[PDB]
């Protein structure tokens, strides 16, 4: 099967009534379908938990991902966690969760406690896991694109059969490194899938002032690779299109550029203010497009969902969140000395001198 | 009246834009939003989209386009959201902007300003805290200015906009609203290339600028309690720096401590230190001591400790004094 | 009349036997047609004079442009010299000459004499002219693209009615700054025309190992602007397509990306070794496509060329080259002190000190 | 055997690649062409296109992809055609490469090497002459090595390839074939972070590295003929530099002259000079004198006047000796 490239209308698989629109048969078992739903709820609830962490002063920064659930959970399930690699950006905590990263580690990073395997080195929303090949988030927009391409080239040369997926927002597509990295991956026919979580805004700059190409998918023409326009609020459309791109990469056919149109319900970040540049009319329109209720209807129409299960899943998730936060907090603060660790494999003379200097002050 | 650095900067921009139609502002989120730190607030509403423009998310495009605009006829004031993010447009800055006048035998010029918030003290981690001025000072052809007071912010930004040479303007984010000082509404400029004597003293010279001013000033205050008079010299302009002010102060006190939050190795303060040693060895009663950021990426968790503390500066002062 | 965008086959107007292939009737006067040929010959002969400068050691570096004459001359004639702006790269000396830059200045820069308005600050092949809005060449590939976009944005905001043309090779399209600059120009609907002189090589790296898009013109889709695939060895096709893009830009319809397919007959540069990575079958195949003999046949069939005229034009150019070289050399060496001038509008204390230090030497 | 630096470097690459399948070379024109300076000549033919790969013309792609390869399992040796062209890929170098180990708490590492020709003296003008090591030394997380002999070239490149920390390896192009020195065919490495004494002396210390070595050694020879015993120290590794070797020499001689062709302001030698002044003020019989490139873009016409001359170095030596 092959999805259509550069479609004028974003690819959809879930009808608004819960009908299947695919030109191929749905092959996800009920258990797997319910898991997709479960992870989207977990992602949404984690995001809502983040809002509270900001209020209670537990974390100093959050990047609301509400509205990105279908896209992020779909990506997490389209690959093999622990085998394939992920080069995410700051708004991907929903993907991180769905991928399997322990809440203890995600929250530990948000709180900068010893629970953070990244050792509280960066500000919140910069998770990273060696265990799940989740390349630690870097701050400069799109700086992770060239590395994703490199990792994919390594996978090809070493014949590991792995694939590297790289996610970014619409704003990221304007950076030179975004273009330069994908171009190299395309020329090498590397097993990399570049995925845009297009929410039509880069903080306050709208899509129209971001780029002149009608879509991000159209940019694929600049690399000679397939480009896909997808309804990012449709977890099944997102899953299958990304999965197809992943399989294409895995069989050595090169990269793809997948555009998942979603919407950022919350502000750009806790340091921003959404209602400062977006019409409540546009936000409302996309609010009716929430990916969670949409997939719920799809499951409901197939006897795969009911209120009892719904409540059961939510209570299990909130317990996981509470336990995750508890573990993260009890981990304790990161030592001051850690500031000198990991710059290099071993501390050189100057760092040893500087570490001794700081100690005089402690 | 009293105003914050943000207000002084906004005023400087408003004033220059009213005086010269060629002055334009461009960068990420500078228009409708008015800037992530509100420095450009209200300018779009007052001057329009052809004077204040939100740009795509590309620092190469911002810096490079600004260079083209400046070479052709405008006076662009480009904004890089955080000093840490200048790197994607680094080649535009060092290969196109810095070398235009020189490589063209003076045929083409770059009357542009690139402002950017910088420094830590705000828990910014790796890319919301950097102070990359050394990279600029090391690049011939770029004037570099770092302000630390509302009064200087307004006066020097106006001067930069009027200056025909490309100017990189750094604004310590921790100082954006940290204090409200008297800033005349009247049109005034301050001289680029000149340091400002914050406090006169005769026992110790404290060379500093930008981000670390708060701690340096309080350190001088602590020293005063012990009968030690420290002379605090805010360089303001890092390139070309005030050679005379520095040497005159060091000649007087005979001892100097240089403070900055930028990484130690090959830093700007290292340059000043090396120059003082090479030119005023005979006047030194103690070794020139540098209190800088550590040679590590900027840490989130230890943000409070990376940024020089009053104690760290005082320990260096004592060392210079007891030598 | 207009040209088709993203065509399968590159646009061409000159037939194999010198016949006109355009849909529209040729509207260039015979006199202008002869001028195009004249400028291509001048460009080719300048390139050959550069080869000699290397042999005699008069210059230390050259970037052979033989094979790019149709593209470069067409561009010079599609714009308004002294009005529109040009953002060129190192291989555009043919374009610089056709644009009107004095041979004295071009050769002065190649020899680093005082005849160089750029004061011998850079190595050869880095011309620049304030008078002809020829933005001084910079070495980093594609670094001149964002600046070109900026000047175009300025032309738009100031409503000067000018256009900025930006030329670069195929390799340049792989740089992030190339993409970033064009993207901004496109969003702003700026009057800028981006033109690729695609010779299928970036020194030794071939097109296939440069990018995976079948053409450079296809890249225009990433900006939502028109892209054109043109036969760059066809001076008329190059002229008309670039001209159309320029007019579109001038009337406020935004940028375009024009791909001029050409061939680099000489090595990448005097420091390169062409015959070490290119097939003789390919090189031979393209030498048979030299834009000069091709346009010569077109003119001859229309009574606009004869052997005697060829001899006279070549003699004229030969003399122009000698005179220009003489003036460049006569200007004398650039003073050592000039090394400290133009870093800034005025020399700061540290440069004054460094100047004095050198004087002692 | 006797070989040039190019041959020594080529041998190092060949050897490491024969020893470890993970070692791959990537960059512009490194394959069939064998490199614009022939450093990778013959490697493609011997190891194939999947280990010696020509890349698109993008430094961000080269450095960033190299970083990705290193993090995943390969040991890439990326080449930047000229040190002058590292800038388009600057963010990849300073934001991704340099900070990977740190920002990930050590979960991810960057065992990669970035090779690049550098230095002036070859009439390269603005972009075929730069010595940007300062930019790298100022960036925490990068090891920086600059070689000056064929013996060191092979030994340190092999060492860099084995080192798990990211290494920026600078090769002064004017020294690529300037001399043929004895280089063992056998496998051997040299320690990164250790200086090399070229000449022992007790009257003056000459700290230098890379590009300027020819003139420094020549100056040392001339001083000898005049009865002056100068000690010449080739740092080799700029980060982390040989602190002990430097202080021991200066403590002994009491006078030091630091030489480099890199721009003066905030340069690497300025860092060493400032450190000497800060730690060994008591051992200085004369001011630390710096002979460096001028604070201007590298000029074409005045190529041989910009690069430090034997005369320039001798004048500095005289000032240090007569002080
Ligand atoms: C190189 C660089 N420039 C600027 C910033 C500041 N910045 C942080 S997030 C952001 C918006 C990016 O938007 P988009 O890629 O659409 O992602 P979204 O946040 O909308 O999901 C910007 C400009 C940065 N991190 N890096
Ligand atoms: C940023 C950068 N990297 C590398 C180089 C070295 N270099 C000079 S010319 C060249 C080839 C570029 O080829 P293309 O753009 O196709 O132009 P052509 O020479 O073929 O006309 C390269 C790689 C450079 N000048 N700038
Ligand atoms: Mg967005
Ligand atoms: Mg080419």
């Amino acid at each position: 099967h092959r999805f259509e490239t550069f479609t004028e209308e974003p690819i959809r698989l879930i009808g608004e009534e819960g009908e299947w629109l695919g030109d191929f048969p749905l092959d996800l078992e009920g258990e797997k379908l319910r898991r997709l739903y479960r992870d989207m709820l977990a992602a949404r609830m984690l995001d809502e938990r983040y809002t509270i962490l900001i209020r209670t002063g537990k974390t100093s920064f959050i990047a609301p991902a509400a509205g990105h659930e279908a896209a992020q959970v779909a990506i997490a399930h389209a690959i093999r966690p622990g085998f394939d690699w992920v080069f995410p950006y700051y708004r991907d905590h929903g993907l991180a969760l769905a991928l399997g990263i322990p809440l203890k580690e995600l929250l530990g990073q948000m709180l900068a406690t010893k629970a953070d395997p990244n050792k509280g080195r960066q500000m919140p929303e910069h998770p990273g896991s060696k265990a799940l090949n989740f390349f630690t988030v870097a701050s400069p927009i799109a700086s992770h694109v060239p590395p994703a391409a490199g990792a994919a080239i390594s996978m090809k040369l070493l014949r590991t059969g792995q694939v590297a997926v790289c996610t970014f927002g619409d704003g990221a597509t304007s950076e030179g490194d975004w273009y330069a990295g994908i171009n190299f991956a395309a020329v090498q026919g590397a097993p990399a899938v570049f995925i845009a979580e297009n929410n039509f805004y880069a903080i306050s700059v709208d899509y129209r002032h971001q780029t002149h190409s009608p879509t991000i998918a159209d940019k694929a023409h600049a690399f000679g690779i397939p480009g896909y326009l997808v309804d990012g609020m449709d977890v099944l459309a997102s899953y299958y299109v990304v999965k197809e791109a992943v399989e294409r990469a895995r069989r050595g056919e090169g990269p793809s550029l997948v555009e998942l149109r979603v919407y950022r319900y919350g502000p750009h970040s806790s340091a921003d203010d959404d209602s400062r540049y977006r019409p409540k009319e546009e936000v409302a329109f996309w609010r009716k497009k929430d990916p969670i209720p949409r997939f719920r209807r799809f499951l409901e129409a197939r006897g795969l969902w009911n209120e009892e299960w719904e409540e059961d899943v939510r209570e299990e998730i909130r317990a996981e969140l509470e336990r995750g936060l508890k573990e993260a907090e009890e981990a304790g603060p990161v030592p001051p000395e850690w500031m000198f660790e990991d710059v290099f494999a071993e501390k050189p003379w100057h760092l040893l001198r500087q570490e001794a200097l700081l100690k005089e002050e402690l | 009246a009293l105003m914050t650095m943000v207000q002084a900067l906004n005023r400087a921009l408003d004033e220059e834009m009213a005086k010269d139609p060629r002055v334009v502002v461009l960068g990420e989120d500078v228009g409708k939003r008015g800037g992530v730190f509100l420095v450009t607030e209200g300018l779009l509403q007052k001057y329009g989209p052809d004077r204040v423009m939100d740009t795509p998310l590309s620092e190469a495009a911002i810096v490079g386009a600004a260079l083209g605009m400046a070479a052709h006829g405008l006076r662009p004031v480009a904004e890089i959201q955080f000093a840490d993010y200048i790197f994607p447009g680094f080649d535009q800055l060092v290969s196109q902007v810095a070398k235009l006048r020189y490589r063209s035998g003076g045929q083409f010029t770059a009357p542009l300003v690139v402002r950017m918030p910088s420094g830590g003290g705000v828990r910014g981690g790796h890319h919301h805290s950097q102070s990359p001025e050394a990279h600029f000072v090391h690049t011939a052809g770029l004037k570099v200015v770092a302000v630390s007071t509302p009064y200087d912010a307004k006066g020097l930004l106006k001067a930069a906009i009027r200056d025909e040479d490309p100017v990189v303007f750094l604004e310590p984010k921790r100082l954006y609203r940290s204090v409200k000082e008297e800033v005349p509404e009247e049109d005034y400029t301050l001289p680029i290339g000149k340091a400002a004597l914050r406090r006169e003293g005769k026992d110790l010279t404290l060379i500093c600028y930008g981000t670390v001013m708060p701690e340096v000033l309080q350190a001088a205050a602590e020293l005063a309690k012990a009968g030690v008079s420290a002379e605090v010299l805010d360089l303001r302009t890092l390139m070309p720096w005030d050679y005379e002010a520095v040497m005159n102060s060091v000649a007087k006190t005979g001892r100097v401590v240089l403070v900055s939050d930028a990484p130690r190795h090959a830093s700007f303060v290292s340059e000043v230190a090396a120059t003082i040693a090479e030119d005023l060895l005979d006047m030194l009663l103690a070794p020139p001591i540098r209190v800088t950021g550590f040679d590590t990426p900027y840490p989130y968790a230890q943000d409070k400790l990376y940024l020089p503390t009053v104690t760290r500066i005082l320990n260096a002062a004592k060392r210079a004094l007891d030598y």
